[PDB]
């Protein structure tokens, strides 16, 4: 009656990404960190949701959990910055350019000792739905997946300490939660697995054509 | 019996079936959703009128067919220049497509409404579909098993998989009407605009896609097994924002 | 003065929670709502679309066209019998259908369904054919003989779409589990009573409709993950 | 009695934030306002301000005056082609004009924009020359065929300032993307149609001005960080 | 219609200051402070918002975030001060001097287990507005740049523990945000690079006159 | 402002505790209640029920 909506199937913590950040035994440069850029259709148990889907209107919020683990000289007292950069925005790639020290970009910072790390987003499509499936092409020619106008931004998790470093595992496990869920149009659910991100493939490793259709001898005994 | 709205008008309208498309009428576009002005000069008035397309063929073992909207028509009519100098627009549908049925022979299609494409044309690396493939034109895509450009980008022709990744039959989730041949002769669908943006282009974006899918194949034991299909599509709501040049 | 006190239970990890906290960007204004159809609130709307059912599910028919329409033939020959399929929606082969992927992400489900099947081939010809149905207690019968034993409608080819009977939910209380029930629930059943009468030079292979519909009483409860799709392969970053 | 909960989400690092916390030295009191104009609220008044564009940014005319004004000639010769620039304010030239590095903190932007041009040369000098807007469809054609077609005003050198014409903001949504579009948006053309009328004894070189100022539907929503200036070197302490 | 603003172009936590406090081996008394002053015009992601406006009327929030690193007997379980002085008054270099034991001082103490050291700060500037340039000179004749009615205060950081220390990186790096935005008399934007602070340089170095602005081969092609 | 202190005594494990906490799955919607006896709000009723007393308990 109240249950029975979009709002509690796609209203659901579910894992995205698993980004893992590796501490190296030396370095010339703070190098260290984790390339991934912003995705809705990754896991199959996630994906298929939005398969379901042509244009969705809703709002993001996203958990971190990010895990420490001790190994050696009890390593695992410091702190570490999440940045988000707003879409479109270029992003650089070292410890302290234009977008790291900046007044414009989403800053937060977690240490052991308070609760888990949990925030909100706002809107983050250019128009009025999210694009789940872009027909045809742009102002672009050949490109076919990700388009320009279906952009959300960027995650990165940088290091802080300069000389105190040693090799520690921080698993950053990012989840996904619904919020203001307002769709249109249902789809049909897909009938074989994923391979590629916005991508449906059939033709591909050269694997026979068995869908997930389970087969009944005489359709009379059952 | 006829639709009175423009001064051409088709034959064989009969009594107007269909589901309701989720209680949707074919709105012409106001000031209410859209900027300030955006009109620099009015087209046709007498624009919304029936279009006759060739008819294709129909074969002994029918697979299917498809025509995307409004790629389709690009040559035909005064409109076919208009909205490719004018720089994005919107415009519905109004389908009339059937053929010549008696009551001797068998033959049941069904026909849906589905605005997308996802379908595997190269093996492991970045898989894209033919640019000429999307835009075929007032033919379509001629659906035989045969191989077409050599090996390279080609989206896969198999009508129970329906092309975009879907299962067969489940694929009436939009606006979908069975013909049979007792109780309907022609075939006519409401078709409105549905987009996330107001305004799209018209060269590589697709607006809407015709689908054309058969349960039961034409097969009779007679002198004669061939019989076309008669297209007549009526563009609605044509509107473009956009002044240029006729002749480049 | 104030409450200074750390309440057990609160201020841990939760999977589903409602929070009211502040926005990381609310200056932010979003693009206006505009008039778009295929609006849903509800998860009624999805299983009042007709979905097309695969009768013929068979290694056979498994890559072809004939795998949704019914196989009839006009010789009066054959033993009557058509198809034994069950009533469970998380079962093959309404598993496939809209109603039934949608009720592999729950765990409690209940309603019923809406059945009509018309004729596919030529315009003359009429066939009477029955519509029964059988309750879960014992076995199911499949004999001649158990045509007009509860509830029985023959239908005639003429020219009206088939109208619907009682096909209604049994049982005790309102949720029963979504696991694959073989002999759980009921079962539906079609017999040939009479042969394709056709005239002289008549094409005699004809096929029928297979559809079925969500009805309007529907309560689902707690959702879950589906049993039809699994990956473990390689995936894209 | 006294809820003790710690909150999900709460409690930990936040870039964009609001706080309601005490203030470390509240006992002093601050300098008493005085009238000062310039009070700028909201962002259209410096987006109100007429800018000057500089049409001529060739590396010839770089290190001189000549690079805002507009190079004309008298004699009837030369091809009737002045110049050929984008709409888009975050491109070149309107990049480097007020409107231009305002919106280069944005990430989404939507408006118009008001374009007179005035003689700058004597007073005994008279010449039509033709305004044109090109749709971003096709590849823009320059031809002096191409000048009366489409959004076309012949403006002759009177005595009044030159009076703007509808140049509007083309998209279906209300927000488009910032980055350099030189195929995304509309072209600003001008062209010769007549040559400077001169009386004997009379400089033959003059020039021409070249504003741009924002209208009064403007909205933008989310910033971000300028892409012309960058900072890697020796900083002060 | 109301984000747009000079309150949401000035309003994002950016950083202001790297400031880096490094632990001796040895040292004969406490002189372990990081030496820094108060600055508005510091990095060029931020100083080009304040080179756009003559005089500006707001208050300050700072928000500190320390990092803490182990390298050697598991060293990190310290508590430090981080004391604000008022403008104006005179701020000694030393353990325990007048200012550090002070009733008349604003002082903060943060130790890991409660939240991230944030708070507001008041008014700053002497007069009714902020200066953002000094135009001529004061009541000196030469100094341009630096002035004495431009006074905010001192930030200075100080180790509390005696005999048990050892070399420990604490990376206190200082973000930045505006409240009570109200801003007057709009300026043209800085066309080259910033070289030192309140000084916008175009001869030195001996670099070449080469500006941001892209130049463009024939203005008719584009 | 915001009264932020941690009060001694809250915050921190008890055995026999009420608490208002958010539900983990609010979204289900329960079996409707039918009408069943025996239903007990008191202990009373298990006591008026007569039980027998084993009076002659012995080994034989």
């Amino acid at each position: 009656r109240d249950e029975m909506s979009l709002e509690s199937f796609l209203g659901r913590s579910g894992c995205i990404h698993e980004s893992k950040l590796e501490v190296t035994l030396a370095n010339y440069n703070k190098e260290n960190f984790t390339v991934w850029a912003i995705n809705l259709q990754e896991m199959a148990q996630i994906r298929r949701k939005f398969e379901l889907f042509t244009y969705t209107r809703f709002d993001s919020e996203i958990t971190l959990v990010p895990c420490i683990s001790a190994l050696s000289q009890d390593i695992g007292h410091i702190t570490m910055q999440y940045m988000y950069v707003p879409p479109g925005a270029p992003v650089p790639n070292s410890r302290d350019d234009y977008a790291w020290q900046s007044g414009t970009n989403a800053s937060v910072f977690w240490q052991h000792g308070q609760a888990y790390p949990r925030f909100s987003l706002p809107f983050l499509s250019v128009a009025s739905a999210y694009y789940m499936f872009y027909d045809g092409y742009d102002e672009q020619d050949q490109n076919y997946g990700t388009a320009n106008t279906n952009n959300m931004g960027s995650l990165c998790s940088r290091i802080v300490t300069e000389k105190h470093i040693h090799k520690v595992h921080i698993m950053t496990r990012i989840y996904h939660k619904a919020k203001h869920v307002k769709a249109w149009c249902p789809r049909p659910p897909r009938a074989l697995e994923y391979t590629r991100a916005h991508r449906t493939n059939f033709k591909i490793e050269d694997r026979s054509i068995q869908t997930a259709i389970v087969t009944r001898p005489i359709i009379t005994t059952a | 019996i006829q639709i009175t709205r423009g001064d051409s008008t088709i034959t064989s309208q009969d009594v107007a079936n269909a589901i309701v498309a989720y209680g949707v009428w074919p709105h012409y576009l106001s000031s209410k959703d859209a900027s300030a002005i955006d009109k620099p000069s009015q087209p046709d008035t007498s624009s919304n009128r029936f279009y006759t397309l060739r008819s294709v063929t129909w074969s002994s073992s029918s697979k299917g067919w498809w025509w995307k909207l409004p790629d389709a028509l690009k040559d035909m009519g005064i409109f076919g220049e208009n909205m490719f100098y004018h720089y994005l627009g919107r415009s519905g549908y109004t389908i009339h497509v059937q053929c010549n049925a008696s009551k001797f022979h068998q033959g049941t299609l069904i026909v849906a409404l589905i605005p997308e494409h996802q379908i595997a044309s190269a093996l492991h690396g970045n898989v894209n579909v033919g640019y000429n493939y999307t835009h075929p034109g007032e033919t379509g895509r001629e659906v035989k098993a045969e191989t077409r450009l050599n090996p390279d980008l080609q989206p896969t022709e198999e009508y129970w998989l329906n092309f975009d990744g879907t299962l067969l039959g489940n694929i009436t989730i939009f606006p979908h009407q069975f013909i049979n041949l007792r109780s309907n002769n022609s075939a006519t669908i409401i078709a409105p605009y549905v987009n996330a943006v107001p305004m799209d282009s018209m060269r590589s974006h697709n607006n809407w896609s015709l689908v054309i899918i058969p349960i039961c194949p034409l097969e009779t034991s007679s002198a004669i097994n061939t019989i076309p299909i008669t297209i007549s599509i009526s563009p609605m709501c044509a509107e473009f924002s956009g002044a240029r040049a006729k002749r480049q | 003065g104030l409450p200074v006190f750390i309440t057990p239970g609160s201020g841990q990890f939760l999977t589903t929670d409602d929070f009211q906290s502040p926005c990381a960007l609310p200056w932010y204004h979003p693009t206006k709502e505009i008039s778009i159809p295929g609006e849903v609130k509800n998860l009624v709307e999805i299983c009042q679309v007709d979905s097309l059912v695969p009768i013929n599910n068979t290694d056979t028919y498994i890559n072809s066209e004939n795998m949704y329409s019914v196989v009839l033939q006009s010789s009066i020959n054959a033993p009557d019998k058509i198809f034994s399929i069950r009533t469970d929606v998380a079962s093959q082969p309404l598993a496939t259908t809209l109603i039934g992927e949608i009720s592999s992400y729950f765990t409690h489900w209940t309603g019923s369904l809406r059945f009509s099947f018309m004729f596919c081939g030529t315009a003359n010809t009429t066939v009477k054919l029955l519509l029964a149905y059988t309750p879960p207690g014992i076995a199911e019968p499949t004999t001649r003989k158990d045509a007009m034993l509860g509830t029985h409608v023959i239908w005639d080819v003429g020219l009206q779409s088939t109208i619907s009977m009682v096909v209604p939910w049994i049982s005790a209380s309102h949720y029963r589990n979504t696991s694959p029930g073989r002999s759980t629930s009921g079962y539906i059943t079609c017999w040939y009573q009479t042969r394709l009468v056709i005239p002289p030079q008549t094409p005699p292979t004809a096929r029928l409709l297979c559809f079925v519909s969500g009805c309007k009483d529907f309560c689902l409860r707690m959702a879950r993950d589906t049993n039809l799709h699994l990956q473990s392969g390689a995936i894209a970053q």
